[PDB]
């Protein structure tokens, strides 16, 4: 059924990411003896594991982006609230940076007065 | 110890010799399947002899021969076999060696192919600098030194083989504002900013600035300064210019891609 | 308190962080040499051991949160479930817009303030250019 | 280290919330001796005038193009066939600043034509399965192909959910569910 | 035939195929300005090859500018330089490719692409099996495309697609037709078509090989079935360890006409090394005799248990100090000289040889007899391992 | 060095290529024991039925599939079925100004020729002065086309001449 | 006491000459078989066994392969020992070296167990 044109399959793209992650790690540690000889046999496996990992990460990001677009075109109020929260965070960061710069400037004023005191 | 690769090549060669012998004797065990015009497949027999001529390739091992003939009785290995007979659990040491080498090569290939990053952005120490500079100074023919005459920033100078010394101002990392000066240098009482050149060393400084703006990484300044030092040291020859003649312009120096070639070639 | 779009963005950032942490653990595994090599007997050894321990604990928590946000996105399919605008991509809000305008005005004011500050900083750099 | 005569500034594109878009970094060493010499990524030693600044906008456009290319490399794998400007789509409005980034990702393909006022928001995206075509010599034609990505289906980059030009992946995501 | 004016050349386009030249059209009546920048063009290749071609649109270039949507004269000189800058590589590619087939040039990418592209038609056959592989290949073949990739200096990318491919690869979201095929090329001095056609011949050989897979295996699908991995031009399969383990691969080498195979290392419930490379060389030679990949798959399914089992024992260590000398000897010298027949010895002494052929039949023999014990010995390893017959008959 | 086996294989003229069997296979099966080196079943029909039989040579099909959608090709009276294989009756349905459909009858896929034949042109071109100028420009361009091709080159040159000779 | 390089150097010419002799005897057996089968009997002489030839050839081939493999294993052992331990042996105190090796093994086992628990938590 696998080699043919149809391919019924489900229950993936959720834990399959962790499966592919843990895949190219048991070859490192297992309850089996490890032969003391290896020459480019590991690259053929790690390349496949890494490309599958990148592919499944891109699949997950595409699923998230699709849900993002669906909920945005459906209910943009979430996008408005997100922009509001981003503006709040930007204002808070700006205020914190301003307070730190003011503290530094006041300290420098104090030490400058002390140096001019001679 | 690259002789291990030579011995592995010899093993592959003799195994290929055995395989070629088996293959030619098997082919001799069969005739013309379907020719209908001429049994030219017998020529493949001669071609099989070429693979038997690959036995002379094993003779090439005589060039790779004399790889190891010394004392050092197995390099501090025997502990239980040549030592305490009761100490039988030794081979765990070799197992750990193989495990470590496998992990090292695996992670190396992984980091090499992980260049395809997937992190969009980040959203919701002078002693260390001197130590990094001294550690980078550990390569031969790359005598560098720093003095920091002005400012808390780092003032580093490098002199590799000639009077083409280069200065690079750093901010504990991502050393920008490069200035190379061939044959004078530290005029006045400290590093200078004359930046005078022969219309070619100034081009070299432009290349260095381009690389610094190019080899800038988001973090891990160690790899950054390492790539910087290698990229600068790659200029030790300035004697060859592929893809053109040796006189395409005033001078032909631009190795940005790990290989020098004729200038004005992007 | 839906925060659904922010939740999807957080999930994307979390999988990106998972990938980056995989890169980081590989880069920290490659430089794990023999214990009794030169000097790193146990100090840096146990240090990076605890480092990777925290790495794996954080990655496990991240996988937990990824499963949680995936289940939340799945259960979020309430009302307008099909929503075929995915393949059909194109080819009050007043109070929020006013708050945004006021925020951008304050941001422009702070931008002018930062412009004055950086002008003073360039001036100080000029002074230091005159230094000995 | 502001010297007695010259200085320098390092500038970058800095797309909205994308640290991986660092595709161009211009180092400008300004001096009163002559014109400023700037290098971004090519060692192209240049020299502007006292009131000439359009080079900044040209770099902006071409780096926007390089950035959409890199982020396409980030999310299918549309190859590097996107060049700077092929023969000029919009008569090179904005001092040769003409962008033309092509990107065949998968069964679809997206091509954007940006530029400094030379129609910056000119992007089309064509899929394989379409509606309007000519099935006279094609339907009866042997080997019925699903690769007939004929019509342009202009993206019409207005009111698109893109913060600042940086969400071409956001539309590329709508290609595989 | 021109006035006193400067000229230019290219580097990123080519060395010097076309000199770029402009003359200031002076002596303008009733106007001391508007030199109009009379453009020209040279095809110099060393005397200058004087091929002016009179190729210029000035001053009707303003008409082409008004035809589109749209203070130096960049808007026209940029066009007039970039058109040749992006054309010369394509015309050179067409000239070098006219030898093979269909060198039609100029087909724009739907017009809205604004980028040159060279589509091909009926790539010539290869030295492979042109009897039936070429037929089905061209039956599934689609047009190939060349485009300019890279940093516009020297880089040619090729996109290839086919019809419904027989090797229906799963876990890769393969489209209705063949998904894609991509090939990069970057010459240093400009032969790229040679490497291109070599790649195409490799594609043809591997396509024939994959087409030979269209059958039904007796019991292999039980070992669910994972052999439909991502397939563009390198097959991959894993019918081992009841999981996606020991994924044998299939590719091509340009230098030698032999194929290449390598097992996979991905898999949770697999061996640490799990590399059958110890025998791979042997079996790879076998693959050069019979390219039928199903035979390779079946012999691998057979040798799964014996290979892994015989590799389980330690063999690398040198047993420490020797038995009675200062030297050392390997723990168990192993050598699979053939497909299934292997040779095993201890400390270069008392060789044995076990090999599995049938569904479970693995025969053992003493490797120091030479098929005639009463005659002589093998002049080497010591014979007579002892009562191995009854030792094995115990179980 | 061992040319003896070469001269022996040269000697192997007689048709009985079975003595080498008894000569070599005993020891071969003795020391090497793969009696089944490929137990996989191999029984496939080489040629059952594979033919288009329902359209023109698909070469021109794959070619015309690439052209711009602004070119609309149709089917003329049946005189270019298999050998000629092409009746390029095209319309330039686009934003540009329309014109007379070209003929462009090419030859068998071997391509020892091109498409332009221009049968119905005699009255379609001389009637309209502007269309006559278009025809003059198209002829001057085609004559300067070294070995034009089936669909791409001819139609491209025709369209560019039609939309260049506007003036 | 023979060396691996010495045994290789003395085995290679024996291997070459045995190959030559076996090929000569194979050609002789082939021409004899053809003359007796295809044509008339002319080679009125007994041939050789022809089995011992390639049998001993493969035997010497296996011997060479395994000794070269042993030499490669020895070089790899030396390299990994120099990489995982400093060159010091009677200089370094032997019990201290044994304890260092034991600690290295324990540390590697701990790293392996940590990665295994990590993989299990990923499951």
């Amino acid at each position: 059924a696998a080699p043919g044109a149809p391919r019924p399959s489900n229950s993936t793209l959720v834990d399959e990411l962790e499966s592919s992650f843990e895949a190219c790690f048991a070859s490192l540690v297992s309850q089996d003896y490890v032969n003391g000889t290896d020459q480019e046999e590991i690259r053929t496996g790690v390349d496949q594991c890494i490309q599958k990992f990148l592919d499944i990460a891109r699949q997950t990001e595409c699923f998230f982006l699709q849900k993002r677009l669906q909920l945005s075109v459906q209910k943009p109020d979430q996008v408005i609230k997100e922009d509001v929260s981003e503006l709040r965070s930007e204002l808070q960061r700006k205020d914190a940076l301003v307070q730190k710069h003011l503290t530094k400037l006041r300290h420098w004023q104090q030490v400058l007065e002390d140096i001019n005191v001679q | 110890g690259v002789n291990l690769e030579a011995f592995s090549q010899a093993i592959s060669a003799i195994q290929a010799l055995r395989s070629s012998v088996s293959r030619v004797f098997d082919c001799l065990k069969d005739g013309m399947r379907n020719k209908e015009t001429l049994e030219g497949r017998e020529k493949a027999f001669i071609a099989n002899f070429q693979d038997n001529l690959h036995s002379v390739n094993r003779d090439l091992n005589e060039l790779e021969r004399l790889s190891n003939l010394v004392g050092k009785p197995s390099e501090n290995h025997p502990l239980h076999n040549s030592g305490l007979l009761s100490l039988d659990p030794y081979s765990q040491l070799l197992q750990a060696y193989k495990w470590s080498n496998k992990l090292q090569y695996h992670a190396g290939l992984a980091s090499g192919l992980l260049n395809q990053q997937s992190l969009k952005r980040s959203a919701n120490p002078q002693y260390v600098d001197d130590v990094i500079s001294r550690i980078d100074r550990m390569f031969p023919e790359m005598s560098i030194h720093l003095s920091r005459p002005n400012g808390t920033s780092a003032m580093l100078l490098v002199t590799l083989g000639k009077v083409l010394k280069v200065i690079v101002v750093m901010r504990s990392l991502f050393i920008d504002r490069t200035i190379v000066k061939g044959y004078n240098t530290e005029d006045g009482k400290l590093d200078i900013w004359s930046k005078s050149s022969y219309q070619v060393f100034q081009k070299v400084t432009d290349h260095a600035t381009t690389a610094l703006l190019h080899y800038q990484l988001p973090q891990m300044p160690d790899v950054v300064v390492r790539s910087f030092m290698t990229w600068l040291r790659s200029y030790i020859k300035l004697f060859q210019a592929p893809c053109q003649r040796c006189g395409k312009f005033l001078q032909d120096g631009l190795p940005p891609t790990w290989r020098d070639f004729r200038t004005l070639e992007a | 308190e839906v925060n659904t779009a922010t939740l999807c963005r957080i999930g994307q950032e979390t999988v990106q962080d998972i990938v980056y942490r995989t890169m980081e653990i590989f880069q920290l595994l490659r430089n794990m040499q023999l214990p009794n090599g030169v000097t790193y007997h146990t100090g840096t050894y146990q240090d990076r051991l605890t480092k990777l321990q925290d790495h794996l604990r954080q990655l496990s928590i991240l996988f937990r949160k990824l499963r949680l946000v995936y289940d939340k996105c799945n259960e979020n399919c309430g009302g307008m479930d099909p929503i075929p605008v995915e393949q059909l991509i194109p080819y009050e809000r007043r109070e929020i817009v006013e708050v945004n305008k006021k925020l951008k005005q304050k941001n422009q004011q702070l931008k002018q303030i930062m412009d004055q500050l950086r002008n003073l900083i360039w001036d100080i750099n000029a002074m230091l250019a005159m230094r000995n | 280290i502001n010297d007695v005569y010259e200085s320098s500034v390092k500038v970058l594109i800095t797309s909205q919330g994308y640290e991986q878009i660092c595709k161009s970094i211009q180092l400008q060493l300004n001096i009163g001796v002559e014109q400023v010499r700037v290098v971004h990524r090519d060692g192209r030693v240049i020299m502007l005038s006292h009131q000439e600044q359009e080079l900044q906008d040209f770099l902006l456009s071409q780096m926007s193009q390089h950035q959409v290319h890199a982020v396409q490399q980030l999310a299918w794998q549309v190859l590097s066939f996107s060049n700077h400007v092929g023969l000029g789509p919009i008569e090179s409005i904005g001092n040769a600043s003409a962008i033309t980034v092509a990107s065949p990702s998968g069964d679809y393909a997206i091509s954007v034509r940006n530029g400094p006022e030379s129609g910056s928001k000119i992007m089309v995206q064509f899929p394989r399965n379409q509606c309007k075509d000519l099935p006279k010599s094609d339907v009866l034609q042997d080997s019925k192909w699903s690769h007939l990505r004929g019509p342009f289906k202009e993206v019409q980059w207005n009111k698109m959910e893109g913060r600042n030009f940086v969400y071409k992946m956001e539309l590329l995501m709508s290609a595989l569910s | 035939i021109g006035s006193l004016s400067k000229n230019k050349l290219f580097i990123k386009l080519t060395r010097l195929p076309q000199y770029y030249i402009v003359v200031e059209m002076l002596e303008v009546p009733n106007k001391p300005t508007q030199l109009s920048y009379n453009y020209y063009f040279m095809s110099v290749s060393s005397p200058v090859m004087a091929l002016l071609l009179q190729q210029f649109k000035d001053n009707i270039q303003d008409l082409m500018s008004y035809t589109k949507t749209g203070c130096a004269f960049n808007k026209v000189l940029a066009h007039f330089v970039a058109m040749c800058d992006t054309n010369m590589p394509f015309v050179g590619l067409r000239l070098e490719l006219s030898n093979l087939e269909i060198p039609h040039q100029g087909v724009q990418v739907e017009g809205d692409g604004f980028n040159h592209a060279i589509r091909l038609l009926k790539i010539p056959p290869c030295k492979g099996i042109s009897e039936e592989t070429q037929k089905a290949l061209d039956r599934s073949l689609l047009d190939c495309t060349f485009r300019l990739q890279g940093r516009n200096n020297r880089t040619w990318v090729a996109e290839l697609v086919f019809a419904n491919c027989p090797l229906n690869g799963t876990s890769t979201r393969e489209q209705g037709p063949s998904r894609h095929v991509y090939l990069t090329y970057e010459n240093l001095l400009s032969k790229v078509v040679e490497m291109f056609l070599n790649d195409w011949s490799s594609i043809a050989r591997l396509y024939e090989c994959v087409l030979e897979f269209a059958r039904s295996l007796p019991e292999i699908p039980a070992h669910i079935f994972s052999e439909v991995r991502v397939y563009n031009y390198r097959k991959l399969i894993l019918c081992y360890g009841t999981t996606k383990g020991s994924s044998i691969s299939i590719q091509w080498n340009s230098i030698h006409q032999k194929f290449h195979i390598a097992l996979g290392t991905v898999g949770p419930n697999s061996g640490c090394s799990n590399c059958h490379n110890t025998i791979l060389h042997q079996l790879q030679e076998m693959f050069n005799k019979t390219p039928n990949v199903v035979q390779l798959l079946q012999v691998l399914f057979d040798t799964q248990a014996p290979l892994n089992a015989i590799n389980k024992l330690p063999t690398v260590p040198m047993l420490g100090l020797t038995q009675r000398t200062n030297t050392a000897y390997q723990c168990f010298s192993i050598l699979p000289q053939s497909s299934t027949h292997i040779r095993l010895a201890f400390r270069n002494m008392y060789c044995i040889d076990i090999y599995c052929r049938s569904r479970g039949v693995v025969a053992i023999r003493d490797g120091a007899y030479s098929l005639f014990d009463n005659s002589k010995l093998v002049e080497g390893f010591y014979p007579a391992p002892g009562l191995k017959t009854f030792l094995n008959m115990f179980v | 060095q061992p040319l003896l086996d070469a001269v022996l294989a040269n000697i192997r003229s007689p048709v009985f290529n079975h003595s080498l069997y008894r000569t070599f296979v005993p020891a071969m099966m003795a020391i090497h024991g793969p009696p089944i080196v490929s137990p996989v079943v191999c029984s496939r029909k080489r040629r059952f039925e594979e033919d288009e039989r329902q359209s023109i040579p698909n070469v021109l099909q794959g070619e015309v599939a690439r052209l711009d959608p602004k070119f609309l090709v149709n089917l003329d009276p049946s005189h270019c079925s298999n050998n000629g294989t092409v009746h390029l009756i095209c319309k330039l349905d686009d934003k540009d100004l329309p014109s007379v459909p070209p003929l462009e009858l090419s030859v068998p896929a071997d391509y020892p020729a091109q498409s332009p034949m221009w049968i119905d042109r005699q009255w379609q071109y001389d009637a309209n002065p502007f269309l006559q100028s278009v025809h003059r420009c198209m002829t001057s361009r085609l004559l300067q086309l070294p070995d034009k091709h089936s669909v791409t080159a001819l139609l491209n040159t025709w369209a560019q001449s039609i939309h260049q000779a506007c003036l | 006491d023979f060396d691996p390089v010495q045994r290789y150097k003395m085995l290679i010419p024996q291997l070459k000459e045995s190959l030559q002799t076996l090929m000569k005897v194979a050609a002789q057996n082939l021409i004899q078989n053809t003359n007796i089968d295809n044509g008339q009997k002319s080679s009125d002489a007994p041939l050789q066994r022809f089995d011992k030839c390639l049998e001993e050839f493969y035997a010497l081939c296996d011997q060479l392969e395994l000794c070269l493999r042993l030499a490669h294993e020895c070089l790899s052992q030396s390299c990994d020992s120099a990489k995982h331990s400093p060159t010091l042996v009677p200089s370094l105190p032997y019990p201290q070296y044994l304890a260092v090796i034991k600690a290295q093994i324990t540390c590697a086992k701990d790293i392996h167990t940590a990665l295994l628990d990590c993989a299990n938590k990923v499951t």
